[PDB]
């Protein structure tokens, strides 16, 4: 095309690669990456002008008609700068005004400009109503432009680079030339129509150019203005132009989306208008599909596994659809078109409904219509003021329609009161569930165990990054010397700086004076560069310890989360698919603002009274975690008040009632508004704290249980619905996690329920939360939504708008990163386009374009003015992205489900190996010696020519600057580390375990004589793990970055042209693929939306394997052989330590030395070591000792039976008998079967039966050589 | 029509412990790996009659 002609010649040379015409050598990857950086970014929009094209979209000139920002911002109490709401009381986001007068010119680039420094100077010195008002708007408006990964200026550049040349047709017959043209896309046309305003000489100035410090805005010419809505409009169009070519969207559906963004840019406060229509497109398609007459298709017949608490699921065939299976629920059409009439977008509604009625049945084409319209929702991360993010949404107090009377409480027992039995509303079932769950902890002897107490203190440090240092406030009652620890360079956050100083002072001399106003929010100073964040003090989390534990007991028997890395893809996804099936219709119960719905006015007074009566069981004279027993003042009896001894477990509830009733002191110290700073209480829990938000899960199942059994079977007026509500049970019909959860209807009258009966149910359920202030976000759209994931007739609907192609959440005004951390954002950006299925070739074409810009880095040092790096092309191959073309074969045969690592590099060097031996037997001299896996052909010289070894070591090399102070100098290192060691080692019994562990292991390191100085995860790695997890967020010095930078170029250019000693041993194994395995599902049934036969690669994998993970003998390791660890030690690193020693034939003292290292008792270390075995272990868990693992891209598949009994260690008629793993097939076959699947999932097309053909050595030679490797590790 | 996999499929499903040094399943397939490189030798026996 003429678009390809307009590209630069090195940039043309990479579009030939992305099309698949030529292999992508490293020289094309270097020159074109250098072409991106030296190019002015404004030249990218000139390339959009080089396409002559037309489509019916007109960008109005009414976008540029702006408001005045100073009319939109003012000052209120405590001298805070904020946005007064103009129209509606949630008008809080960025107003669309000119950034023009607020910016000065920039010294380096005269065309752009940052903030005028007179406004920057005085607003930190003198708090004005103009300058402080200006810097609030500027830093917020720059932040919403900063919400991208890199510039959308370049993200449009990769998309035009992919669309320059069409992809070449591979020999796989399921590919198609794409139906989409760039000429027909109104997304690209609206960007060109906007950019006609932004040129003065045909140069196309971008309105912003987001430097990694922050966005820098374009200066306006005289007569024209630069409003802030355009850069946000451009980002949303580029976010839509990328996805629509990846979702293969119709051009009549982009225009449906584009006209909403142009309407919101025409309106004022663009992000607020875009927020009010955040649920239009799912309501027009996903929430309402099949309400018409003609309905049919095929649906999965998923059955609940009849032991109900197991939460297991099995795909048990197909279900042909009919008009009794279409949703009885009313359509969401009438409430949605009224919302579109508020913004004059009623033609957007009638466009979808005309196209939705073209899909009467449930097919592959129908679910693609759902995800195409769900791609039209903007996934733009809205940023308001972090002051105003808390001043409104963390300020809403609930409305209790039925408050508890004061006569319903007993006399006080210290601070707390008990609930009288005379009141029997839903508060009683709240009071009686939290009481009996509190009884099962004073009985439970899991505590007063030194390892269990060490896990809980590890749980507060590791899980969240912490907020403040209120021990500077907690010197008010106890004289502390207060070490500032500037002689240790460590960050002063709540992770390390608090808990190390806690090891000196006991809790009882501290818990009486914990109540602080700068409890949380900012690092012990009222102005910094950080945002006000959620977690609180570690000793006020320690006084909140029983409230976590009683909430854990409620969620134990109901919510078997099992604390696994695969719990969304094992439990949530099949429940999503078991819901929305034509047998059962569901009510996806959501509880909005649940964190701001738990107060001491109703909830926290009941549970603290329930825990205190619940902890009355057991010993009243018993300490707990260092809090002793104490005297309470009983006032229940009016005639006999007295002093009672209460336990330490009841002592914590006395201080917790004082802390919950005073509230939670959020202190806002954001760096966005110029110096607004105030701490204030709230009744709002922290949001992301999973150890605290499990209390919301503890109330979600509990309050639904009183609804389904007592409240609604008595309150509802429908006599027919009382028959349904009789046998509903939350152990069968309700699943919760967090605030949201699925309600299930009983299988007898599930799909045959009247919608008039369901509307009377949900009216009573919405009125049921009015007794608590719980605003239920009930939906009745006959679709599933458990944790922000969707379904339609048992087809998973990947929300493409949830993971944006351009967007990225930044809670900081800066990115706070050195350059090569962008590469780890690339791989996460790639796999989100693989999980949420897209056009897998075009997404892989887009990924190599997007990764090519992330290959060069330039550092600015005042000492050294020049730094330039270059990762090779093969770096991204090791990290997970499959290559589009190898030299010597056809393109787009490597699947996106390829593993990363050595496991992925094995897969490419297997099918491409036959070319590598033949192409190196010619054109290269043979080896002087002999090589085991390639013979006399000089393949590792040829692999050195393509830079295979270059990108291999460049990917394995680290990409984050290590800190500069070490222990070899005269630095005082162990000031804060050894005090944190004293925090973890409180009891002398647990210290006697770990000193026994390292003494026995270092005795058995040399006596057993296999390793020396090898890393074994002891508990002394955990202060090394914690303190190094504090300096990773600290900005590194330029001495550390350049040392990290120079180590990159030394790692790339070094002559080590060998792989690791596992991949050198993997390449002996030659696997080969026979016919395709017989089918798991019927491919007429859509498993995941987007996996049609057009998107062929994702279509076979969900058809050959299936998306319901079959719980087998293996079940991909939900068990991890150590049920509880100190948080900081990876159990992945523990099973890869014990099972090696089981293979190596270690004495049982070697196991006990490892288990005493992690803190297990001597009674426990024997009892784990005999329990672990090589046969009782699982086939995935055996392969993890050789660093082979299931990738994240396989987690949504049913890899269970395929690794079990389709992958061959030994297919007896086909293979050669040199690969007989005799007496080693207990542990070599999990390696051999998983290397079979490592290559089966790499080849495109259907999943073939994989067979080990031969090993170049013996299989005994490989079992010997991995045994040499397992001794070295 | 000769389809030599049927003799292979009848042999390759005979069970054997792999712990032995000799696999008699291996040695009879070793005697039949090139398969004589042809199958006209059967018909040359018949045409010689």
């Amino acid at each position: 095309e003429e678009l390809f002609n307009a590209l630069p010649q090195p940039l043309q040379q990479l579009s030939l690669a992305l099309a698949g015409e030529i292999p992508l050598t490293d020289h094309i990857f270097e020159q074109a990456a250098s072409t991106w950086h030296v190019q002015p970014r404004s030249l990218t929009y000139k390339l959009l002008d080089h396409i002559p094209f037309a489509t019916p979209v007109v960008v109005p000139p009414s976008i540029y008609h702006s408001l005045d920002w100073s009319k939109c911002f003012a000052v209120n109490q405590d001298r805070v700068e904020r946005i007064p709401t103009i129209d509606n009381p949630d008008d809080v986001y960025v107003p669309n005004s000119d950034i023009g007068p607020l910016l000065t010119s920039l010294h380096t680039i005269p065309d752009y400009g940052f903030l005028h420094p007179t406004i920057e100077n005085d607003a930190t010195t003198l708090r004005a109503e103009r300058a402080r008002c200006a810097s609030t708007f500027y830093k917020i408006a720059s932040s919403q432009a900063r919400q991208v990964k890199l510039d959308p200026i370049r993200m449009l550049g990769f998309l035009l680079l992919v669309q320059a040349r069409p992809r070449v047709p591979s020999g796989l017959v399921t590919d198609q030339p794409t139906r989409r043209d760039p000429t027909l896309s109104p997304a690209l046309h609206a960007i060109w129509q906007v950019m006609q305003y932004y040129k003065v000489a045909g140069v196309y100035y971008a309105p912003a150019l987001v430097v990694p410090s922050g966005a820098i805005w374009w200066i306006p010419p005289p007569g024209k203005r630069n409003v802030v809505s355009v850069q946000y409009l451009l980002t949303d169009l580029i976010s839509l132009a990328i996805l629509a070519h990846m979702t293969d969207m119709s051009p009549t559906l982009e225009l449906t989306g584009v006209l909403m963004y142009l309407r919101a840019a025409s309106s004022h406060s663009y992000a607020y208008t875009l927020l009010q229509m955040k649920s239009v497109f799912p309501a027009l398609s996903l929430r309402s599909m099949y309400r018409n007459k003609g309905f049919g298709g095929k649906a999965p017949a998923i059955e609940w596994t009849e032991p109900r608490s197991k939460y297991k699921f099995r795909w048990t065939g197909v279900t042909q659809l009919h008009d009794g299976l279409r949703p009885r629920s009313p359509s969401m059409d009438v409430p949605t078109l009224e919302t579109l009439a508020k913004y004059e977008l009623v033609d957007i509604g009638h466009t979808i409904i005309r196209e939705r009625n073209a899909h009467p049945q449930h097919n592959h084409d129908s679910v693609r219509f759902v995800r195409d319209v769900m791609a039209l929702t903007s996934g733009m991360y809205l940023v308001r003021q972090p002051t105003m993010s808390v001043l409104r949404e963390y300020s809403q107090v609930p409305d209790i329609k039925d408050p508890i009377p004061p006569s319903a409480w007993t006399g006080p027992i210290g601070n707390v009161r008990y609930l009288l039995p005379s009141v029997q509303g839903p508060a009683r079932h709240l009071y009686d569930t939290w009481r009996a769950a509190a009884r099962q902890i004073a009985q439970d002897p899991q505590w007063h165990d030194p390892l269990n107490q060490a896990i809980m203190r590890a749980q507060y440090v590791t899980a969240r990054g912490g907020s403040s240092a209120s021990l500077k406030f907690a010197l008010k009652v106890t004289g502390i010397v207060l070490p500032e620890y500037d002689d240790s360079k460590v960050k002063k956050s709540s992770k390390i700086y608090q808990a190390a100083q806690i090891a000196r002072i006991a809790f009882m001399l501290l818990i009486a004076a914990i109540h602080a106003e700068v409890t949380m929010g900012i690092r012990n100073q009222v102005q910094r560069r950080a945002r006000s964040i959620m977690p609180l003090n570690v000793i006020q989390q320690a006084i909140s310890a029983p409230h976590t534990l009683v909430a854990n007991y409620i969620n134990k028997h109901m919510n078997l989360s099992t604390t696994s890395g695969s719990v969304v893809t094992d439990k949530v996804i099949p429940l999503i698919l078991y819901a929305s099936t034509p047998p059962n219709t569901v009510v996806n119960v959501d509880i909005k603002a649940c964190d701001a719905s738990i107060t001491y006015n109703y909830f926290l007074s009941v549970i603290c009274g329930a825990m205190h009566e619940g902890f009355e069981v057991g010993n009243a004279d018993a300490a707990f975690m260092g809090v002793p027993s104490t005297i309470v003042s009983d006032r229940r009896s009016p005639v006999a008040p007295y002093s009672r001894p209460i336990s330490g477990l009841q002592t914590m509830v006395q201080h917790l009632a004082d802390l919950y009733a005073a509230g939670f002191r959020y202190s806002v110290s954001d760096a966005f508004s110029s110096g607004n700073k105030f701490s204030f209480p709230t009744s709002t829990f922290p949001s992301g704290s999973t150890a605290t938000s499990t209390e919301h899960t503890a109330n979600n199942s509990t309050m639904m249980e009183y609804f389904l059994n007592v409240h609604a079977p008595s309150h509802v007026k429908s006599a027919s619905l009382k028959r349904i509500l009789t046998d509903m049970t939350i152990q069968r019909n309700y699943v919760c996690q967090g605030d949201d959860g699925i309600l299930l209807l009983p299988h007898e009258a599930a799909s045959k329920i009247s919608a008039d009966d369901m509307n009377e149910l949900l009216t009573c359920l919405r009125d049921y939360g009015q007794l608590f202030g719980w605003n239920y976000d009930i939906d009745w759209s006959d679709t599933a939504e458990y944790l922000k994931l969707y379904a339609l007739m048992g087809c998973r609907i990947p929300n493409t708008s949830r993971h944006p192609p351009v967007g990225k959440e930044y809670a900081a005004p800066q990115t706070d990163e050195i350059w090569p951390s962008l590469i780890d954002i690339v791989i996460g950006h790639h796999l989100n386009g693989v999980t949420d299925v897209l056009n897998w070739r075009e997404w892989l074409r887009f990924s190599w374009a997007f990764a090519c810009y992330s290959s060069r880095g330039g550092y600015t040092n005042p000492r050294g003015q020049s730094f330039s790096a270059q990762y090779p092309w093969w770096t991204f191959v090791y990290l997970g992205i499959p290559p589009i073309l190898l030299p010597g074969q056809t393109p787009f045969i490597h699947s996106c489900y390829m593993p990363p690592g050595d496991q992925g590099m094995f897969s490419i060097l297997n099918g491409w190996r036959d070319w590598l031996i033949s192409h190196a037997s010619t054109t290269l001299p043979p080896l002087r010696h002999n090589h085991p896996v390639w013979g006399l052909s000089d393949v590792p010289s040829l692999l050195s020519q393509f830079g295979v070894y270059a990108g291999y070591h460049a990917a394995q090399h680290y990409r984050r600057p290590k800190p500069a102070p070490e222990t070899a100098s005269s630095d005082s290192i162990n000031q804060i580390t050894s005090d944190l060691t004293e925090y973890l080692f409180y009891d002398s019994a647990l210290k006697a375990r770990v000193m026994k562990g390292r003494y026995n292991w270092e005795r058995l390191s040399s006596s057993l004589s296999l390793n020396v100085g090898s890393r074994v995860p002891s508990l002394f790695d955990v202060p090394g793990k914690w303190v190094a997890a504090g300096r990773d967020a600290e900005k590194p010095p330029p001495s550390s970055v350049e040392d990290m930078f120079t180590s990159l170029n030394r790692c790339i250019r070094r002559p080590t042209h060998s792989f690791s000693r596992l991949l050198e041993l993997y390449l002996r194994v030659h696997v080969a693929l026979g016919e395709s395995i017989p089918l798991a599902i019927d491919p007429d049934v859509p498993q995941v939306a987007g996996a049609d036969p057009a998107n062929d690669d994702h279509w076979f994998k969900y058809t050959c394997l299936g998306d319901i993970p079959s719980a087998t003998r293996n079940y991909f390791g939900e068990s991890l052989f150590v049920g509880r660890v100190v948080s900081g030690l990876d159990v992945e690193a523990v099973d890869a330590t014990l099972l090696r020693l089981k293979i190596l034939g270690a004495p049982p003292e070697a196991f006990i030395a490892v288990l005493n290292g992690i803190g297990m008792s001597d009674s426990e270390a024997h009892q784990i070591a005999g329990r672990i075995s090589l046969a009782n272990a699982q086939l995935v868990q055996i392969a993890r000792v050789v660093h082979l693992s299931i990738p994240s891209s396989w987690m949504t598949l049913n890899t269970g039976p395929y690794i079990h009994h389709h992958a061959y260690d030994f297919k007896p008629g086909i293979t050669q008998p040199s690969a007989k793993s005799r007496d080693k097939s207990i542990w070599m076959s999990p390696i051999l079967k998983l290397l079979c699947t490592s290559y089966a999932m790499t080849v495109a097309g259907p999943v073939r039966t994989s067979i080990v053909t031969e090993i170049d050595g013996s299989a005994a030679a490989l079992s010997g050589n991995l045994r040499v490797w397992m001794r070295d590790v | 029509v000769l389809d030599p996999t049927v003799l292979t499929n009848a042999i390759t499903t005979i069970s054997e412990s792999t712990t032995q040094t000799i696999s008699p399943i291996s040695e009879i397939l070793r005697l039949l790996q090139p398969m004589g490189n042809d199958y006209a030798a059967f018909w040359k026996c018949i045409a010689s009659w």
